[PDB]
């Protein structure tokens, strides 16, 4: 946030909520990273 | 790599903490932990 603390996991310790805005995570290590025109993050209901 | 060539990052530390552990792969993060010594463990928790 502007204040330097963390927004998700508050502290540094105890990380990864396992909540991303009330939503789970899956961490699929064949996204692309954060590249200049990537498409990092995806969010949908993939069982439709 | 954490940034500037002497200490942790200038602008925003604890950056250089947290993609170290996002750095290791999914099945060893179930049991893994840091290895500091106590004066490293000082500039950690320093940071603000």
């Amino acid at each position: 946030d502007a204040d330097g603390r963390f927004l998700w996991a508050d502290s540094l310790a105890a990380g990864e909520p396992a909540r991303l805005m009330g939503y789970p995570v899956l961490i699929a290590e064949d996204m692309p990273d954060i590249a200049a025109n990537a498409y990092a993050i995806a969010f949908g209901d993939f069982g439709n | 790599a954490t940034g500037a060539a002497g200490d942790f990052a200038a602008v925003n530390a604890s950056d250089a903490v947290v993609d170290l552990v996002y750095a290791l792969g999914a099945e060893y993060r179930a049991n893994a932990s840091f290895v500091m010594n106590s004066k490293t463990a000082g500039a950690v928790r320093k940071m603000k």
